[PDB]
């Protein structure tokens, strides 16, 4: 099946990029719920297209893609650095979900990216520490650790890297969704469907989480849930 | 790494 080879391709960094468009504050849309656990659109898309797309440095054009720099040198784990773009050899074949989000020494990016996965440098393998499907959270490294956290009632912007492009950095304000537990308020959007793993930045740099799960509804707008960092409950003693 |  999988988890033999997913590798990873820094593209720019998990912050605030000066490409802020307005696109957001989509008002009231139907999303079908799937008994209450799960939510979607009933309309099959498609669209695994992120990383290369051009001479960008990072690809291959035959395994995956890359921008890692592990040096032999006093290096042992991987760390580029930002936000990536990161592509797959499984399940369906090479395919890119794009964001994978390093910040100091953690990666923290989405569940719904794979069903918890190992990564690696194209035959060079690291393993993560964390997968949490509840929330929808996976982490690199160590327990997740940040400090903010956005949620339905403040406005912020989603860090989104566009296919063979620059990080598309939306502007996007509360939105919600009626459903028959009455509305689910969530990141509501008016655009293309954003990267997988995609954080949740403010204008200046601030909360800096991740778009939760969802899916392209009206076969057009990109509606997920909000996705924040809580700090990773270490009740368990690190050591001792 | 795979769709989004």
């Amino acid at each position: 099946g999988s988890a033999a080879d997913l590798e990873l391709e820094r593209a720019a960094d998990v912050k605030w990029e000066d490409q802020a468009e307005i696109s957001g504050s989509s008002p009231i849309l139907s999303i079908t719920i799937s008994e209450d656990g799960s939510m979607s659109i009933k309309n099959e898309e498609e669209e695994q297209t992120l990383g290369g797309g051009g001479s960008g440095g990072g690809g291959e054009f035959a395994g995956v893609l890359w921008d890692v720099p592990s040096p032999p040198p006093v290096g042992k784990a991987e760390l580029e650095d930002g936000a990536y773009r990161i592509k797959q050899k499984g399940i369906l074949g090479y395919s890119q979900i794009g964001a994978g989000v390093y910040k100091e020494g953690t990666f923290h990016t989405m569940w719904h990216v794979t069903r918890g996965a190992v990564l690696m440098h194209k035959g060079k393998r690291i393993e993560p520490s964390w997968a949490d499907v509840k929330k929808d959270l996976i982490s690199y490294g160590g327990g997740w650790k940040l400090e903010g956290e956005w949620k339905e009632g403040e406005e912020v912007q989603v860090l989104a890297l566009e296919p063979g492009k620059n990080p598309r950095a939306v502007q996007t304000k509360p939105g919600l969704f009626k459903t028959n537990a009455g509305t689910i308020g969530a990141v509501s959007l008016d655009f293309s469907p954003g990267t997988s793993g995609s954080p949740i930045i403010d204008k200046k740099g601030k909360v800096v989480g991740l778009y939760g799960n969802g899916v392209v509804t009206r076969s057009g707008a990109y509606v997920s849930a909000i996705a924040q960092t809580e700090k990773s409950i270490e009740d368990n003693p690190e050591i001792e | 790494l795979k769709r989004x």
